[PDB]
RNA sequence: AAUUCUUGGACCGGCGCAAGACGGACCAGAGCGAAAGCAUUUGCCAAGAAUGUUUUCAUUAAUCAAGAACGAAAGUCGGAGGUUCGAAGACGAUCAGAUACCGUCGUAGUUCCGACCAUAAACGAUGCCGACCGGCGAUGCGGCGGCGUUAUUCCCAUGAC
């Protein structure tokens, strides 16, 4: 499948075990209107970009 | 002594309700007596959904949802946090709890 | 270490005329090997087909059984044997805070066959309503009922089974018997639930062929 | 864009789901048949230009040729020798990345024998540049205020126009192809190159395609230059506030606004064949004042790394331009109309008498 | 809601005919033209508003004529107005013909 | 082995009857009659432990084994018939019953319609267990 | 996990047939009943509280030793029945032991008809009758007054708010 640009629009919570996943709000790059929730490792800033190698598959908010 | 004044049940004028099976055990508890709780579910959980969204034959079929009507005893209904032990004031709040999201 | 799937013929199945798609499938039978034959063990399967599916596109919620009552040649030839509402709308529809009235009349059409319909119909709540219940008392409930069952018994007794299917495709008695009930106790939910098949006529072919176009 | 007549017969519509869903692999190379024009060198030095180390946004005249397929007179010849679909860059990147289009839009299809002549209307807003599109709100301002849609999109045109020559080394010896320019010192800086695209379905395609200028390392350049009026309200981060830790930021954030309007001008690159597609960072002076203009930076993208960044299918692009060749090589002669819906999502085809 | 592809409305409306109750035939066109599927004219809105008229005359409920034509003109504004025309047009025609007979029966047959 | 519908667009429809226990997985696909048996691979034939035959690994396996068995055949889409136990026992479906229909649906199979077939009582004859319940 | 069931085709899917239980969801701090208790449809039989009344009799009333009717479940005797469940039993596990909790079967019983039995945390742990003493918003049955909405299009008049 084609690897498509989300981009983090605004940091809502932390997940995982340990406090371990930033769970973020993504606004996508290619579609105007499609906003969904991704579950992100490392450390994540409000307003720069993932690459999803899907654009489909949502992780379940809290 | 006395606990609840409604003897832990929404039995008031009867005198006799007939008992019905708890979906955990099989213990007898009355129909008023059990915590009843209405499971609206969709058949394929949460991912499962987008997979059978692509390999379907057919056009925005609003797959079809799961109703399971269920009676838990206190014991069960405690046990499995269906309920929980509460303040001697809470105690007599019968709002049920607020699902927002 | 016999291959069971090398001996199996596959057919074509056919609706009746009130259908818009006509074949429903295909179906699987073994080669006439000794005495039993592939046709009259092929007589007699029950095919459960959604509307929605049988005609083009439509309510997926109403459900027909037909019964393959002659093979004409490498062609399953179905009629109409019962109806069925799925679990999903029957679930989705009884809710509380309100009356269930359920009705059954046992009715035979112009021709041999005799159904069993069951209709159901539930209270609905006014558009001003501030009350939460929206219950009907007993005698209402029964009025209503009886009302069903003229209404029921009436739409079926008078013609045949080719015309009854047709009324049973859209919901004319469900509409029918909710805008006569007006007066009693507006209802909202009605539909005829389920339709059984208890006795049909010894079988003709002239009458299911004009059935079949 | 245009008031709809009552003589005006809905023929074929189409809406942007099934549109998305379309696929067409084995288009062939475009061949250059003709590559006419002369092209400047570009200054490199134009790339010390930081928010700190800005330039002033000078007016410059030089004359630009809005000339559509029916005055062309290259296609015209071309028309009988080899051909039966003729466009310009602009035409055929809109019908292309037709799926992110926001505003009203229409293209003139003029089906003269077995031909397609995809035609724009000259002195309709077709050359405007469209601004902040596709955000949370497009700005629902009015015709007499400065922050309107059409307003914005006046001086968004008027600086690319400006930008893509004065960042140019415009006196300094041209690179001529072949011919001088087909149109008329007065001159802007542009070449325009004829391509023969063979289409799987049995289509010959002839479109006009439009390098900017050249720069040594030689290198063709598609230059265009984004524009950022007002953040704050336009729903974007501002420029001028650093840039320089959150460029990849600032550009990301700037694409969304702008979806349709970038995807446009990538694909109008990749049609022509340009191996680098440059950019120009133009704000204002202050935030409400519509006459000045300093360059803030810029970034350069080959277009096919870009395109499969920003968001673009080549399969895509090329598989709903079959599809509406397809549609008006299949249906009858005359002039017709490829408008998108104005409120909704849905692109749609009018038959039309002779006159409009 | 009602329905989910509103092309369905005239299967549903074709169905109810087979069995002869033009009322709730009728109905289930009226709950179409007005609902969530306001996009500007869709291809199979025309022989929609067709049979929604002719059932109209049929049954003879010019009030309802108003309403559907009403929410018609709404739904096919500027996006194409022929869409009207052929309507408007093709209502008027059919009401005309309705009298043409009724004068004709009850003047050859009945008259006599 | 030749289901004789076209290449191209025809559709072969079967019906898989899922029937997930809360201790075993069956997988079961047949005509639209639902007489003529294609397939049945349940949970317990895969693996070999008595306390993983009600896994969704399990039901993973068996669906898996069974999409492929009737792509041979020409079964190419299926309708589905969930159900739990049933009668006086649970109405939940198994933990079996997501993994089995997602396996089918990732094998490359198509899904046609589905519906709940539990047998929902009027009402029951006695439940299992005293009238204290199962005490543990 | 094992006891148990099965290539003498179990479990699973389909079409039929028979039996004996039970009346899901709607079902509520709703209704009725002296209490125990009482729920699929329809018919027949007798009873009943409450409201309504400018009818009738005119103290006929309240509570009650003796005496009497009904009284869940289990239990007993005789007849019919035995689908599910299941005291004792028989084994399989668990444990130091387990005569238990967990499992597989399973007899009396569980169901109906006719005779006994007369006890329950038979509870509101709260005798029955009568009077007076705060407020508020619902709820079920009956009656009364009242803007308006709605179904009978034909609305008087009936239902639903
Ligand atoms: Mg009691
Ligand atoms: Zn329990």
């Amino acid at each position: 499948q084609p690897i498509k640009l989300a981009r983090v629009t605004k940091v809502l919570g932390r997940t995982g075990s340990q406090g371990q996943c930033t769970q973020v709000r993504v606004e996508f790059m290619d579609d105007t209107s499609r906003s969904i929730i991704r579950n992100v490792k490392g450390p994540v800033r409000e307003g720069d970009v993932l690459t999803l190698l899907e654009s489909e598959r949502e992780a379940r908010r809290l | 002594t006395k606990k609840r004044r409604n003897n832990g049940r929404a039995k008031k004028g009867r005198g006799h309700v007939q008992p019905i099976r708890c979906t955990n055990c099989a213990r007898c508890v009355p129909k008023d007596k059990a915590i009843k709780k209405f499971v609206i579910r969709n058949i394929v959980e949460a991912a499962a959904v987008r997979d059978i969204s692509e390999v379907s034959v057919f056009d925005a079929y609003v797959l079809p949802k799961l109703y399971v009507k269920l009676h838990y005893c206190v014991s069960c209904a405690i046990h499995s946090k269906v309920v929980r032990n509460r303040s001697r004031e809470a105690r007599k709040d019968r709002t049920p709890p607020p699902r927002f999201r | 270490v016999v291959d069971p799937f090398s001996k199996k013929d596959w057919y074509d199945v056919k609706a009746p005329a009130m259908f818009n798609i006509r074949n429903i499938g295909k179906t699987l039978v073994t080669r006439t090997q000794g005495t039993k034959i592939a046709s009259d063990g092929l007589k007699g399967r029950v095919f459960e087909v959604s509307l929605a599916d049988l005609q083009n596109d439509e309510v997926a919620f109403r459900k027909f059984k037909l019964i393959t009552e002659d093979v004409q040649g490498k062609n399953c030839l179905t009629n109409f044997h019962g109806m069925d509402l799925t679990r999903d709308k029957m679930c989705s529809m009884v809710k509380k805070w309100q009356t269930m009235i359920e009705a059954h009349v046992d009715v035979k059409t112009t021709d041999g066959y005799l159904l069993r319909l069951f209709c159901v119909g539930f209270t609905k709540k006014r558009n001003n309503q501030i009350r939460k219940t929206s219950y009907a008392q007993h005698q209402q409930v029964r009025q209503i009922r009886k009302k069903m069952m003229e209404i029921m018994t009436r739409e079926v007794q008078t013609n045949d089974l080719k015309e009854v299917v047709n009324k049973l495709i859209p919901d004319s008695i469900g509409k029918d018997i909710e805008k006569a009930c007006q007066s009693i106790y507006p209802l909202h939910d009605v539909f005829v639930r389920k339709v059984k098949m208890l006795k049909k006529p010894k079988f003709e072919l002239g009458k299911l062929m004009e059935l079949h176009g | 864009s245009v008031t709809v007549r009552p003589d005006w017969v809905t023929i074929e519509e189409m809406d942007f789901p099934r549109l998305s869903k379309l696929t067409l692999p084995g288009v062939k190379e475009g061949e250059d048949v003709l590559c006419c024009g002369a092209v400047e060198y570009y200054d490199k030095s134009y790339d010390r230009v930081n928010v700190k180390n800005e330039k002033p946004l000078q007016r410059i005249d030089r004359i630009f040729h809005t000339v559509t397929t029916t005055d062309d007179p290259v296609i015209r010849k071309l028309s009988k020798t080899e051909g039966n679909v003729y466009a310009t860059d602009a035409i055929l990147a809109t019908i292309m990345c037709c799926t992110r289009s926001n505003y009203s839009w229409d293209i003139v299809i003029e089906k003269i024998g077995n031909k397609l002549f995809f035609d724009k209307r000259d002195n309709t807003e077709f050359d405007l540049l469209t601004v902040n599109e596709t955000s949370v709100e497009p700005p629902q301002d009015d015709g007499n205020s400065l922050n309107s849609p059409r307003n914005l999109a006046l001086e968004a045109t008027f600086i690319n126009h400006n930008f893509s020559q004065q960042v140019l080394k415009s006196n300094e010896p041209r690179y001529k192809f072949d011919e001088p320019n087909p149109f008329i010192g007065e001159v802007a800086s542009v070449a325009y190159r004829y391509r023969k695209w063979d289409l799987n379905n049995g289509i010959t395609l002839i479109a006009r395609c439009e390098h900017d200028a050249v720069m040594q390392g030689t290198q063709f350049l598609t230059i265009k230059a984004l524009n950022e009026w007002d953040s704050k309200l336009a729903n974007g981060v501002e420029w001028r506030r650093k840039l320089d830790t959150q460029r990849g930021a600032v550009l990301a954030n700037e694409l969304r606004n702008n979806a349709c309007k970038l995807a446009k001008w990538t694909v109008q690159a990749l049609l022509a064949g340009s191996d680098q597609l440059k950019f120009g960072y133009v704000s204002r002076a202050s935030v409400r004042d519509s006459s000045k203009h300093v360059i803030l930076e810029t970034q350069q993208y080959k277009p096919n790394e870009f395109a499969t960044q920003i968001n673009l299918n080549m399969d895509n692009a090329w598989g709903i331009l079959r599809c509406i060749i397809d549609i008006c090589m299949n249906q009858k002669d005359g002039k017709y109309l490829i408008m998108k819906d104005p409120n909704k999502p849905m692109i749609r085809l009018y038959d039309i008498p002779d006159n409009t | 809601a009602y329905f989910q592809r509103p092309e369905n409305a005239l299967k549903r409306a074709n169905e109810f005919l087979e069995v002869g109750k033009k009322q709730p035939a009728l109905d289930v066109l009226y709950d179409v033209m007005k609902s969530k599927k306001h996009r500007t004219w869709q291809k199979i809105h025309e022989p929609i508003m067709l049979k929604y008229l002719e059932l109209c005359v049929d049954l003879r409920k010019s009030h309802l004529a108003k309403e559907g034509l009403y929410q018609y003109k709404n739904i096919c504004q500027q996006v194409n107005i022929k869409s009207l025309e052929d309507v408007v047009r093709a209502y008027l025609k059919l009401a005309e013909e309705k009298t043409e007979a009724a004068k004709e029966e009850s003047q050859q047959m009945v008259l006599d | 082995s030749l289901g004789p519908q076209v290449a191209e667009g025809e559709n072969v429809f079967g019906v898989c009857h899922i029937f997930a226990s809360f201790n075993d997985t069956f997988v079961h696909v047949t005509d639209l009659s639902g007489k003529e048996t294609i397939c049945r691979v349940t949970g317990g034939m895969k693996v070999k432990a008595d306390r993983d035959e009600s896994s969704p690994y399990a039901a993973m396996l068996a669906a898996q084994d069974v999409a492929q068995r009737c792509k041979e055949l020409g079964i190419t889409a299926l309708h589905i018939k969930l159900r739990a136990t049933g009668g006086n026992r649970t109405k939940t479906p198994g933990p079996g019953a997501q993994s089995a229909l997602r396996a089918l649906a990732r094998s490359g199979m198509k899904i046609g319609r589905i519906e709940d077939v539990t047998p929902i009582p009027s009402d029951s004859t006695r439940r299992k267990g005293g009238r204290r319940g199962r005490r543990l």
